[PDB]
């Protein structure tokens, strides 16, 4: 089970805790805890079920999630990753990792060779704690500063050099140095991959902590991230309520295209689009505002001048009619991309046997103004009052020069 | 190619940063695989080590790092292999470090200590992200939209189960996340298994029953599959458990809960 | 009118069509007046212009083709003109005949735009109707075919109007009717023989269109679902080891196709070939209508959805039953099947002569293969009397049979075909791979017919019976032996499916004369014009004493067929890339590229093809062309396999060179 406010990296179960006897347990008697020892020495036949377990599944799926991992043993978690990266090279490790400390979850990530972190939307609490959440995931800042060998680098007289910078294939897929000194590409220590979830299978649905209507803003804010994203089913399909893993056993409903099913479509295919025009951690821009209800994401290459800019009107609560200033960006040119709202259609139908979510109205909304002054080369953009709580539009965006 | 990074070390040999990214992790970024190529064909990254001229470590220097230095040699944790290091008080040492494989490397260095003993620094460990294809279509780690589905929920069929993959491949996901598909133990949970070793028999009969679906996730609708993963327990009421109880905290493997033990029974 | 009519006329045209499908265009841009009535029980069809005629598709196609030319000349005198003047009826009649489709995907929303538009048009004064009518039907149909390309393949959606013009045909032909379909329990989209009177009821669906079209009109252009679902469908009548002809929507079909089996596993390989992922269609289980052996129609038996068959069994199937031996008189033989066969043409009996390993069948009184004309004319006494019973080895009958050979063969390597062993009627087994080197040794052999009288001692030659060197027979040892060593163009179907059965100068060569004799400007000859049966002019209701032309037996004797010419141009493209080196150029990284001086050769071979598709009423390619690419006003106007062989070309050069 797990202690309530205990260092997740202690074995409650082993000497070093009185957990049990002191009874600080929360447990599950649902399931039986494995033992593991310092080794394979220690528990022979758990440690070749498992290692055949995980041998199984390395040949089937493209990777594992790990539940808990900060409660897995370290030397166990490196010995069977090992094992299933000896059956699936390409082996794809997402772990909801919650360890003591930031440093504590990279060195889980550097030895154990996870691919992602799992981080979820659902646990802000208010508009600005979803705009930091979705700040720390959302890239680095817009004209950030770029990494170039200064005075801190040896220059070998005789050091390699791409003169007027035209050695690399674009099917080589190499890795390009800063300039024409063939330095090359630095390797330096970067935030471990997210995979931002706007609601996992273990979160209250939008309706229970919220309201409805969240769930198009906010999937839409997590979508704008440079990270992988992700959703429960039902989250998009609008279920009124989570599920509870142990009793229930409805089954999801057939009802096809409900909800934010059409917007998630957009989304992905527009993050498809995206696709590898930014590959290192300086390729991707981002800024991130929060007004009130209001939460503002422009998305940037920075590279090419192309982005993406979301507007979106947060439902955590019905909080009244709140008007956004104009948006003002510099030097840019602006363009309508798609916008919608989601409104609640009453309540959720009461069935048992089968699983539905909420009725929703998915409405393509208009009124958008795109100003350009030709002179300061500056786009103003302005929304329409018909924009209710829990609506979204996307503008695509383009720096000049 | 030119798939080569340059990991400049310090003079106690710890990894030189280059920008203040926050608390973070070496590594290397996930692009694909040069032009119709497998994994042996070449070195997925070459990662080159600066050693600092002069510097303590160079004193009878060594590199260990259990980054197989064969494709043909697989990846054991605990071997480690030997590069020297090539002492110059002017010029500085560059030591390449060939990698074909994806996964978690690491390495260390030895030196001469000042009373001509044997030093060793920290273990530093990079990571080799994976090569995600779909269909010869590289996915960017960047890129991936997952979808979470718990089985018992999409019906009793594998036919019933098609039916949730075309939906989520027209919302455009291009992974699903599995829930355990396990036979599951008393309280019906995924997540303590009945057997860990085969699949649930209401809907599967063989190990070939899921791979094949899960192949057919990949070419009919573009998908890729991952499942959850328990290691930290099994379900309280597994067949094996009876013939292996060891496995678990016993009064004889573990016998500080005896004092614990007593204490529920009573 | 005010300056916002403009733009409402012109815009929303593009949100309309959005859920619109492959399907569902074919409702609004196609379905000929026979089609029409179909889903209108004999109501509406097509709108009669007076002092003119009917359009000659009820969708917007039908107003396009006139419109054009109405257009380019301001042709306001035009009775179309003069009708939209007159009445708001055509204005009206675009709109209402969608109430027929209104449930199907994207009509409703597409039918709304029209109306919201037509009305519009209908509050303005009676001179400005036309142009006006023409405006909106014609953005309308462009963001309708647009919405076509976006959904077809890429190799589709970025081509030339040709291209675009051929693949259109697909739409023309799938659709869903009430009459018929494809499967017994439902009616879904079926993929007719061609427009217009082979498009309802029985008359729609035949096995040998269906799949010799299938690559072309359906995975040329991306439609795998659809062509899924025709395999499918007749995987459901599978019976004597043989597919039927006439596919009476799995509900009674006629099993006189010793052709269409063969071309049905062709399409299987086709297929898994080119859809991602395709192998998956061979352990796809299919409901076997009908028995494992081959009793009698029992279509209300409880035994119809009896048993299982995978694909992978059902591929077998065809293969070893064909081994073993099939003996049966067609079920329920007699006049209510065929009311001019003799009694002995219902006895198809089919054997492999292990000798060589190619497969023989029929007889002199049969219309196994494509070339199925029976006589008619009491008057020319000729009834009963098959124009072109093509008995015994039939050239693409076993190409098509090498090429599922050597499918099967790679398959089972890839660990996806289970089967090995095939039976013989003593009680025999034999390899797949033995009885693929079997045709492999003996094909050629028994098949070609040298240039040089030297050589006439190893290839099964009787010189008495020969017209021109250098061919490669159209039968092996059949009824009239003449008629088996007659230039016909079935050869380049073996040609295209299996190519290593053939060296590649006497293929090249012999391809090169039907070039000069069997080839038309869009037909292909059915018969070489230097035989004394050659008669390339088809009525079908000259009612003469001629014992060749009356009732139309010439049918596969002379006149000009387009679905051949796809054929021959695909193998004509092959082995002048393979054995001519001026059709070679070093392509990007060496690897070998057709030269311009071989396009050019194809190029000029489809001009006349561009013109037809051009200037036809039906946006399409006619079934049959009698001699010299002269109008056969019997022949279907546009077929699927017309279109359908062309496009196949297409995909030959992009999918290998783009």
């Amino acid at each position: 089970g797990w202690i309530w406010d205990g260092n997740p990296l202690v074995d409650f179960a082993s000497s070093q805790s009185k957990a049990y006897l002191r009874r600080e347990v929360i447990v599950w008697g649902d399931c039986v805890k494995l033992r593991y020892g310092k080794g394979p020495s220690d528990s022979p036949y758990l440690w070749e079920r498992m290692s055949k377990y995980v041998e199984m599944n390395a040949r089937i799926f493209n990777g594992f999630r790990i539940d808990n991992c900060h409660s897995t043993p370290l030397h166990v978690g490196q010995y069977f990753l090992d094992v299933a990266r000896r059956v699936n090279p390409n082996l794809y490790v997402v772990a909801e990792l919650f360890s003591g400390s930031e440093a504590m979850d990279c060195l889980f990530v550097e030895r154990l060779g996870i691919s992602s972190l799992i981080r979820e939307a659902m646990q802000a609490w208010s508009e600005e704690e979803l705009s930091r959440l979705v700040h720390r995931h959302g890239g680095r800042p817009i004209g950030s500063y770029k990494f170039v060998p200064l005075d801190d680098f040896p220059y070998p007289a005789d050091v390699k050099i791409d003169e007027e910078y035209c050695a690399y294939n674009p099917d080589d897929h190499s890795v390009k140095c800063v300039s024409e000194i063939m330095i090359p590409k630095t390797l330096t220590a970067t935030p471990p991959h997210a995979l931002f979830m706007d609601c996992t299978h273990d979160n209250e649905t939008p309706n229970q902590k919220r309201t409805v209507e969240d769930t198009l803003p906010n999937a839409a804010l997590v979508a704008f991230c440079s990270s992988a994203i992700g959703s429960v089913y039902g989250y998009d399909e609008v279920f009124p309520q989570l599920l509870d893993l142990v009793q229930e056993k409805r089954t999801y409903s057939c009802a096809e295209n409900t909800g934010i099913s059409k917007v998630k479509t957009l989304l992905n295919n527009m993050r498809e689009e995206i696709a590898s025009e930014a590959v290192d951690i300086e390729d991707s821009e981002m800024h991130v505002h929060h007004d009130g209800q209001y939460i503002t994401f422009h998305r940037t290459n920075a590279k090419n001048g192309k982005g993406w800019y979301l507007v979106a009107r947060t439902k955590f609560h019905s909080s009244g009619d709140q008007m956004l200033p104009r948006i003002k960006l510099s030097q840019t040119k602006a363009t309508f991309k798609a916008a919608f709202s989601l409104e609640r259609t009453g309540d959720a139908p009461i069935s048992d046997e089968i699983i539905e979510g909420i009725p929703t109205k998915l409405r393509e909304l208009t009124g958008f103004d795109i100003g350009f002054d030709e002179n300061t080369k500056e786009t103003s953009i302005l929304l329409p009052q018909d924009f209710p709580q829990g609506s979204i539009v996307i503008f695509e965006t383009q720096q000049l020069g | 190619a030119h798939r080569t990074l340059l990991l400049r070390l310090s003079d106690s040999g710890e990894p030189v940063t280059s920008c203040s990214y926050g608390q973070g992790v070496l590594t290397l970024p996930s692009l694909p695989l040069p032009q119709g190529k497998k994994l042996g064909d070449m070195p997925v990254y070459t990662v080159k080590l600066a050693i600092p001229a002069g510097s303590p470590v160079t004193r009878d220097g060594l590199i260990w790092t259990n980054c197989p230095p064969d494709f043909s040699t697989q990846f054991d944790r605990e071997k480690f292999y030997k590069k020297i290091i090539k002492t110059s008080f002017h010029e500085d040492d560059h030591i390449d470090l060939d990698i074909y494989v994806p996964g978690t490397y690491c390495f260390y260095l030895s030196f001469k200590n000042d009373k001509d003993e044997l030093e060793t620094t920290r273990k530093f460990y990079f990571v080799v992200l994976p090569i995600l294809s779909v269909n010869d279509k590289f996915i960017p780690l960047n890129s991936i939209a997952m979808q979470s589905v718990v089985s018992k929920w999409m019906g009793p069929t594998i036919k019933d189960w098609e039916k949730v993959f075309a939906r989520v491949a027209s919302k455009k996901y291009n992974m699903i996340h599995f829930t355990p598909l396990q036979h599951r133990g008393e309280s019906n949970s995924p997540y303590s298994i009945y057997d860990q070793l085969e699949f649930d028999p209401t809907v599967f009969k063989s190990e070939k029953e899921v791979a094949d679906m899960v192949e057919r996730l990949r070419t009919e609708h573009n998908i890729l599959s991952l499942t959850d993963i328990v290691f930290n327990h099994t379900a309280n009421n597994s067949q094996w458990l009876l013939d292996h109880p060891e496995a678990g905290y016993n009064h004889k493997t573990s016998p500080h809960l005896i004092s614990a033990i007593e204490l529920d029974k009573k | 009118i005010d300056d916002s009519l403009d733009h409402f006329i012109r815009s929303g045209a593009i949100k309309a069509t959005e859920k619109l499908s492959l399907e569902s265009i074919n409702y609004v841009l196609y379905r000929a007046e026979q089609e029409e009535y179909d889903y209108s029980e004999g109501r509406s069809g097509a709108y009669d212009i007076p002092d003119y005629g009917k359009p000659v598709y009820c969708g917007l196609q039908g107003w396009v083709s006139i419109l054009r030319k109405i257009i380019f000349y301001n042709d306001l005198a035009h009775p179309l003109s003069n009708n939209l003047r007159n009445g708001h009826a055509a204005v009206d009649y675009v709109v209402n005949r969608l109430d027929l489709y209104k449930d199907k995907e994207g009509v409703a929303e597409v039918q709304e735009w029209l109306r919201s538009r037509m009305e519009r048009i209908k509050q303005l004064p009676s001179y400005l109707v036309p142009s006006f009518f023409a405006l909106v039907v014609g953005i309308m149909y462009g963001c309708c075919r647009l919405r076509a390309m976006q959904l077809m393949s890429d190799n589709v959606g970025k081509s030339t109007v040709f291209v675009q013009s051929l693949a259109m045909t697909s739409i023309q032909m799938v659709s869903a009717m009430k009459s018929t379909s494809i499967l017994p329990d439902q009616n879904i989209a079926a993929m007719a023989a061609g427009l217009p009177h082979f498009s309802t009821n029985y008359m729609r669906c035949w096995g040998r269109d269906v799949f010799i079209s299938l690559r072309g009109l359906l995975l040329t252009t991306g439609r795998y679902e659809e062509a899924k679902e025709h395999i499918l469908a007749f995987a459901k009548t599978l019976k004597h080891g043989l597919i039927p002809n006439l596919l009476d929507a799995g509900r009674n079909p006629r099993y006189n196709a010793r052709d269409a089996a063969w071309f049905f596993v062709q399409a299987i390989q086709d297929y898994v070939t080119i859809v991602p992922g395709g192998v998956s269609l061979l352990q796809e289980k299919v409901t076997r209508r009908f028995p494992l052996d081959d009793e009698y129609i029992p279509y209300d038996d409880p035994k119809a959805f009896s048993y299982s068959s995978t694909i992978e069994e059902i591929i077998y199937e065809i293969l070893n039953r064909h081994a073993g031996g099939i003996k049966y008189r067609e079920a329920n033989a007699g006049p209510n099947l065929d009311r001019v066969m003799k009694d002995e043409g219902f006895n198809v009996e089919v054997n492999v002569d292990w000798e060589t390993g190619l497969i023989h069948g029929g007889s002199q009184f049969n219309c196994g293969t494509w070339m199925d004309k029976m006589g008619e004319s009491e008057k020319a006494n000729s009834v009963g009397v098959p124009g072109t019973p093509r008995d015994g080895a039939a050239v693409e009958i076993n190409g098509l049979l090498k090429s599922c050979l050597r499918f099967v063969l790679q398959l089972s390597k890839d660990g996806k075909f289970k089967y090995t062993e095939v039976t013989k009627p003593d009680g025999s087994k034999i390899s797949l791979s033995s009885w693929n080197d079997l045709l492999q040794e003996n094909f050629e052999r028994c098949f070609y017919v040298p240039k040089n009288k030297e050589d006439d001692n190893k290839f099964e030659i009787d010189a008495t019976i020969i017209n021109r060197r250098g061919i490669y027979k159209d039968l092996y040892r059949s009824g009239k032996p003449y008629e088996d060593y007659q230039f016909r163009p079935n050869f380049t179907i073996a040609m295209v499916v299996a190519p290593e059965l053939f060296t590649p100068d006497y293929a090249a060569g012999a391809i090169e004369l039907a070039d000069q004799v069997l080839r038309g400007p869009v037909g292909m000859r059915t018969l070489d014009p230097s035989d004394y049966n050659y008669r390339p002019y088809y009525n079908n209701g000259e009612d003469s004493d001629d014992f060749a032309t009356s009732k139309g037996r010439n049918y596969h004797q002379g006149p000009e067929w387009v679905w051949c010419y796809g054929y021959f141009i695909r193998a004509y493209h092959y082995f002048n890339f393979l054995t001519n080196p001026k059709c070679q150029v070093e392509g990007s990284a060496k690897k070998l590229k057709p030269s311009s001086y071989l396009y050019r050769k194809l190029y000029s071979r489809l001009l006349k093809h561009r013109e037809w598709i051009e200037n036809s009423p039906w946006a399409g390619l006619a079934e049959l062309t009698n001699k010299d690419g002269e109008v056969c006003n019997d022949s279907s106007p546009t077929q699927a396999w017309s279109t359908g062989c062309l496009l196949d070309l297409f995909y030959d050069l992009w999918i290998s060179y783009e």
